[PDB]
C-alpha cells in the first residue's frame, strides 16, 4: 500500500515497504590538525695560529 | 739578535633553534542541510567561529 507521503525538505517521497525510516537525520563533524616542528642546529669553530 | 712573535686565535659558534606549532580545531553541528554543515563546520583559520 504504502503512499504514506514523507517529506524532505519540499519532497515528497514513497518509503518502500522494506524500509522501516529513512530520515534526514542531518549532522556533521570536522576535524582539522597541524603538528609543525622544526629544529636547527649550526656549529662552527675557527682555530688558527702563526 | 734573537726575535719570536707568537699567535693564536680560537673562535666558536654554537647556535640552536626550535619551534613547536600545533593548531587542532573540531567545528561541530547537528541539524540543517548538509551543505550549509560542511560549509560551515569547514575550519576557517582566519575566522575559527
Ligand atoms: C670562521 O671563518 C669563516 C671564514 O673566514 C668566517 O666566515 C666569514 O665571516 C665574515 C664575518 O661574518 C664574513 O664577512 C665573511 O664573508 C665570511 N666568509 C665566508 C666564506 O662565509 C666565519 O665567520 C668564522 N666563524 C667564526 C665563528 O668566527
Amino acid at each position: 500500500g504504502g503512499c504514506s507521503p514523507h517529506y524532505i525538505l519540499n519532497t515528497r517521497f514513497r518509503k518502500p515497504y522494506n524500509v522501516e525510516s529513512y530520515t534526514p537525520q542531518t549532522q556533521g563533524k570536522y576535524e582539522f590538525i597541524l603538528k609543525e616542528y622544526e629544529s636547527y642546529s649550526d656549529f662552527e669553530r675557527n682555530v688558527t695560529e702563526k | 739578535s734573537s726575535h719570536g712573535c707568537k699567535e693564536l686565535e680560537n673562535a666558536l659558534k654554537a647556535a640552536s633553534g626550535t619551534q613547536n606549532n600545533v593548531l587542532r580545531g573540531e567545528p561541530f553541528i547537528r541539524g540543517g542541510g548538509a551543505g550549509f554543515i560542511s560549509g560551515l563546520s569547514y575550519l576557517e583559520l582566519d575566522n575559527p567561529a
